[PDB]
């Protein structure tokens, strides 16, 4: 019986592993919207000049 | 930012080979 410890804990360690790389990866959305915004807000130059 | 993805798949592919593969001893085979 002393593996089952070592068995149930490791699919809850890897788990949280794999938020960690997802809360890395979602860093792009950020940035991505950051520089959307940024650029579209100014593109308003062209209209209103 | 898609560094993450091969962080992630990379890491998978560690884990699963370590856990899988060549596993091995009484660590395990203690009560056989």
């Amino acid at each position: 019986v002393s593996e089952s410890y070592r068995r149930r804990r490791q699919e809850w360690e890897l788990q949280y592993k794999q938020a960690e790389w997802e809360v890395n990866s979602v860093e792009q959305q950020i940035n991505l919207q950051n520089m959307q915004i940024k650029a579209a807000n100014k593109r308003l130059e062209q209209v209103e000049a | 930012a898609l560094q993450v993805s091969k962080q992630s798949a990379q890491d998978r592919y560690d884990h699963f080979k370590e856990l899988y593969d060549e596993n091995i001893s009484s660590t395990e085979q203690k009560v056989i």
